[PDB]
RNA sequence: GGAGGUCAACAUCAAGAACUGUGGGCCUUUGCCUAUAGAACUUAUAACGAACAUGGUUCUUGCCUUUUACCAGAAC
């Protein structure tokens, strides 16, 4: 499985990218949320 | 007969009568052989009439 | 982007489940006791009095 | 084993004449049954049907008395009977049950046929339809079960 | 209800069981 | 990558070998041209469609039409597989597109739609999952569980 | 009072209520998909 | 559930027939409806009645028939 | 003939006696074992 | 009360007396699915009915009332009915309390239990309408009383009268001279449907007078529903009566209303 | 509780000469190897039927004005 597979994301993106999808999936699959 | 065989169908457990005598609409009795023939003539001449 | 994958995974999934129902709301119509072996309350009426 | 004397049909046992008169008065009104009788109207039509189905209880009401009441005859007159269908074997077979001892038929038990539950409304005490009735005061509507005629086979009535 | 009340109640149809006409 | 299926205006196939370019075999079968033909991934399958109405299933086992499928008012130009879900479909001058069950050779939905005869017709996993185009000069993207223009 | 000058639109036919007749090539037939590897 | 079937009088079917036989009256208008139907189940019911056919060294037969 | 129309058998049949079928004159001393049953409807209906 | 609640019903027609099917003759040979006949067509079928009630004197009691039911007999309403007590459905004239049980249903279907069709019917036929309530009968072929000329229109007018009357409650009726044709007028829709189901098909003058034994050979008079009235007075009359009671319910709307809030 | 029933429902009946469960080891559940228990019915001049019908499509024919209805072989 890979990390953006994992994520349920898609596949040359910037640190502050790098934060972004976190900040993002971090809203959708919150863990002390679900 | 012997030459192209058939190998029938499993899944035909179900039959016509198996399903038709289950609902209201028909009723089982005996009755004389000759008597089931005349009435089926009758059955179907008012069928074709 | 091409589509992913547990998208199509998912279109795939309800429209599968569409269609057997379409195919299976014809095959139990038709004139063919054959042909029906390859296929709740649930009104809450006004306020549901 | 037909009604018929066809000929391998065995001859009767030894109590038969003494009752084959009962039983002719029987069968004689049930060729007058099913005659034909001109009806227009529905309710014409299965009140004939009705005495058709009325008069095979009669009958093998009176051979039950005969042979599991006041035992008149022999085991073997009552089984050459079955055997030539002039009684209802499990029609007997229920009426020897515990709750069903003046049973209509065997249709008015059916739980299949009926739409919803079962067991006509010819099988509910009259004891309770009329309190029932007595909650809406409406009196109560029923009179015969569709398929035979009866009114009330439970046995209390 | 009561045997008694049943037993005396059911001759008041018309004809024995049960066909016999209640009223 | 072993080889063509070329439809052609005499009616027949030709499916040839795209290493050397022989001719490995004729599919006849249909009476008038061939517009259209599409091969299957998961499936054996190889789907033709002519001029004559009619879309033919062809089982490349055994190399003989298997299945009819019936039901166009006219001359079938285009067959398109989809990918994931095991149905055709099928559209030409009827001015409708065709979605085929592929087992139960039940036209399953049709697609009202276009104001003129449809030339092209694609499928798609995800939404539109039918591409259309027609000579009314428009391209309509379909959702077809709904049935309608998406 | 001659040549096709359109076709006819199997919207039309989409609208109608069916009739159920059954006919003969509709009959079950190769009821059974074949998947390749 | 399931309890079987009920046997019944043959005087029964005997008087349905014998009364259809002259049918004019409006309350047939289902039981026309019907009969058409049956003629889709008649051959069956050919089959069946002539398989029982009673053979030489018998009588009478006596079967049981399912009637509507 | 065909404006006869079919009797029914509820009147002209059904009292009128069967009058004998085929069987055979068998024999007493050979068939001993299959004499009686052979020509019943059912041959051997009640039997353990 | 001492009239029709207490004295049961009584059987207008014993069952073996009743027509039989197959009416006669109009064509050459029968047929069995549709009833009806075959080829060619006989002058056209239509007859006087040979039976009639008597309002006071059959109706009466029937089990439809112990048992509750809503709807009339209209076998009843032809006086042909042969079950007598044992009836389904009521056997008396519609009264107001009996439609107050109706009043529901009513907009849909008939006081004799048959829905009721939208257009009307292109000669104005049996059942009426449930778009509109029409509680006016026309009454024609006022031949059903045969050949006799009468001494003025005071007889047509006054017979009817005498016949609808017992019917229902009439609110009017005119009978015009030039055109031959009653138009009368009920309450209620019902005793307009119950009647127009009663007369149809009758006979006139009195149970003996000259032609009277004659009467069966008559073709009998339509009973049909009636159009508007194109005059405009009571076309006014129609448009007063429609503004009063739409002010009427318009209570109704406002304490339900009210009580919603 | 025993015998039955011209009673029903639900399972299963054409395949690596072929079934299922369980114990243990390796890979990483699948799968392979090893150990153990039980296998109704149907099969070798091969099959549930010691029997034997019809239909569809596609080819080849045969009758032969054309369609139904057909002639007699094959494959599915
Ligand atoms: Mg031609
Ligand atoms: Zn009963
Ligand atoms: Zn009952
Ligand atoms: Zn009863
Ligand atoms: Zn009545």
């Amino acid at each position: 499985l890979n990390l953006y597979d994992v994520l349920e994301l898609p596949t040359y993106d910037d640190l502050p990218q790098i934060k972004r999808k976190y900040r993002t999936l971090a809203l959708k699959y919150h863990p002390d949320k679900h | 007969n012997e030459l192209h065989p058939t190998l029938p169908t499993n899944h035909n457990k179900t039959k016509l009568l198996k399903s038709l005598k289950n609902t209201k609409y028909f009723q089982q009795t005996t009755i004389d052989w000759v008597e089931a023939g005349l009435q089926l003539c009758r059955q179907g001449h008012n069928m074709l009439n | 982007p091409l589509p992913t994958k547990a998208e199509i995974q998912e279109c795939t999934a309800r429209t599968k489940s569409y269609i057997q129902r379409l195919v299976n709301a014809k095959l139990a119509n038709s004139n063919n006791r054959a042909s029906s072996r390859y296929v709740a309350p649930a009104n809450l009426l006004l306020n549901n009095s | 084993m037909p009604r018929i004397k066809t000929r391998r049909s065995k001859p009767a046992p030894d109590g038969f004449e003494k009752i084959k008169p009962t039983l002719t008065d029987f069968e004689i009104q049930l060729r007058d049954a099913q005659k034909d009788k001109s009806s227009k109207l529905a309710a014409k039509s299965n009140e004939q049907l009705w005495e058709i189905m009325q008069l095979h209880h009669q009958r093998s009401r009176y051979i039950y008395t005969l042979y599991y009441k006041r035992k008149a005859i022999s085991k073997d007159l009552y089984d050459w009977l079955i055997k030539e269908k002039y009684a209802d074997k499990l029609l007997i077979a229920k009426w020897r049950k515990t709750g069903y001892e003046k049973l209509c038929c065997l249709r008015c038990i059916q739980k299949n046929e009926t739409n919803n539950g079962s067991t006509c409304i010819c099988r509910v005490p009259r004891a309770q339809l009329e309190e029932e009735a007595r909650k809406k005061g409406t009196q109560v509507s029923f009179h015969q079960c569709v398929h035979c005629g009866c009114r009330g086979c439970a046995s209390t009535d | 209800f009561t045997k008694s009340e049943l037993k005396r109640r059911r001759k008041t149809r018309k004809g024995d069981g049960p066909w016999g006409s209640w009223s | 990558n072993e080889w063509f299926i070329t439809g052609s205006n005499d009616t027949t196939m030709k499916v040839w070998d795209l290493a050397t370019g022989k001719l490995k075999t004729t599919l006849a079968g249909h009476v008038m041209t061939v517009r259209d033909v599409a091969v299957s991934d998961r499936h054996p399958y190889l789907f033709s469609v002519s001029e004559d109405k009619t879309v033919k299933c062809w089982d490349l086992e055994k190399n003989q039409i298997i299945r009819d499928y019936y039901g166009h008012l006219s001359g079938v130009r285009t067959v398109s597989i989809h990918p994931t879900l095991d149905l055709i479909a099928t559209a030409g001058r009827d001015s409708v597109i065709k979605l085929w069950d592929m087992r139960t050779r039940i036209p399953v939905i049709t697609l009202v739609g276009h104001k003129g005869p449809i030339n092209q017709v694609q499928c798609t996993p995800v939404d539109p999952q039918v591409v259309s185009s027609s000579t009314d000069a428009t391209v309509r993207l379909w959702d077809v569980v709904a049935g309608k223009t998406m | 009072h001659r040549p096709q000058l359109e076709a006819r639109s199997g919207a039309k036919a989409a609208a109608y209520t069916p009739t159920g007749i059954e006919h003969a090539r509709l009959l079950p037939g190769h009821t059974t998909l074949k998947y390749r590897k | 559930l399931y309890t079987p079937k009920a046997e019944m009088p043959p005087e029964h079917l005997r008087k349905i027939i014998n009364t259809h036989s002259d049918m004019a009256s409006k309350m047939y208008n289902t039981d026309k409806k019907a009969f058409l139907g049956a003629l889709k189940y008649l051959p069956h019911a050919i089959l069946k009645l002539l398989e029982n056919m009673p053979h030489p060294w018998e009588q009478a037969k006596e079967v049981k028939v399912l009637y509507h | 003939d065909d404006d006869e129309p079919p009797l029914s058998y509820e009147q002209h049949i059904e009292n009128i006696e069967p009058l004998d079928p085929i069987n055979l004159p068998l024999d007493s001393q050979d068939d001993e074992y299959v004499k009686d049953w052979l020509y019943d409807s059912r041959p051997l209906e009640e039997d353990s | 009360m001492t009239s029709w609640r207490d004295k049961s019903a009584k059987v207008q027609v014993k069952e073996s007396e009743l027509p039989s099917s197959i009416p006669a003759q109009t064509g050459l040979t029968f047929n069995i699915w549709y009833n009806k006949w075959s080829q060619g067509f006989a002058g056209n079928t239509r007859f006087v009915s040979p039976f009639a009630l008597q309002p006071q004197l059959h109706s009466g009691k029937t089990r439809g009332d112990n048992d509750g039911q809503l709807f009339f007999c209209l076998f009843f309403a032809k006086g042909m009915c042969c079950l007598g007590p044992k009836c389904e459905y009521l056997h008396h004239i519609p009264d107001e309390e009996d439609i107050g049980k109706l009043a529901l249903r009513t907009e849909v279907l008939d006081c004799f239990g048959r829905e009721k069709f939208a257009d009307y019917r292109e000669d104005m036929g049996g059942i009426g309408s449930f778009r509109k309530k029409n509680k006016t009968l026309y009454v024609g072929g006022i031949d059903g009383a045969l050949n006799s000329k009468h001494l003025k229109p005071a007889q047509i007018e006054s017979r009817i009268r005498f016949v609808f009357s017992r019917l229902g409650d009439i609110d009017r009726i005119r009978y015009v001279e030039s055109k031959n044709c009653g138009f009368v007028k009920f309450k209620y829709q019902a005793n307009a449907e119950f009647a127009k189901e009663a007369m149809s098909n009758q006979t006139l003058l009195l149970p003996s007078d000259k032609e009277w034994d004659d009467r069966r050979e008559g073709t009998g008079l339509l009973v049909k529903w009636a159009n508007e009235d194109p005059d405009p007075a009571a076309q006014k009359r129609l448009q007063e009566e429609l503004k009063l009671e739409s002010l009427n319910m318009m209570v109704h709307l406002i304490n339900n209303n009210t009580n919603s809030a």
